[PDB]
């Protein structure tokens, strides 16, 4: 039970789901070349 | 190494294969001679 | 003596030949591919 101190890693818990957020690396290619 | 890997998959994702493989096929245009014996050159300062 | 012919020769025999080169072990199963392995090589004994 530590306060947020800027400059670190984060990991975030959805509340409902139990999941985490995250980055899929897998995109819809919707105007962006580069975005996930 | 992690870092090396994501630098090739940000360049990978940067340039698609298809692009290079076209830019690769692409063809230049060869100097070719006329009647008279003087072979005309494209001009090298130009073109591909 | 044209000048596109000798960029054209230090091209292929900096880059192309090389990369063909270091995939040589990649060359081993071709039978169904033999018309253009046959091109290559003659093209290759002729720049020679």
């Amino acid at each position: 039970h530590r306060t947020l101190l800027y400059g670190h890693a984060i990991l975030l818990r959805h509340s409902y789901s139990g999941m985490y957020l995250c980055c899929l690396s897998t995109s819809r290619s919707s105007t962006d070349k580069l975005a996930f | 190494k992690g870092e090396a890997i994501r630098i090739r998959s940000i360049l990978r994702s940067l340039i698609p294969l298809g692009d290079l493989v076209g830019v690769i096929s692409i063809a230049f245009q060869m100097p070719t001679i006329a009647k008279d014996g003087n072979v005309v050159e494209p001009d090298m300062s130009a073109g591909f | 003596a044209t000048d596109m012919a000798l960029a054209l020769n230090r091209y292929l025999c900096t880059a192309v030949l090389p990369l063909l080169t270091r995939c040589a072990p990649l060359f081993a199963g071709t039978e169904h591919h033999a018309s253009l392995i046959d091109s290559l090589l003659h093209t290759v004994y002729r720049l020679s």
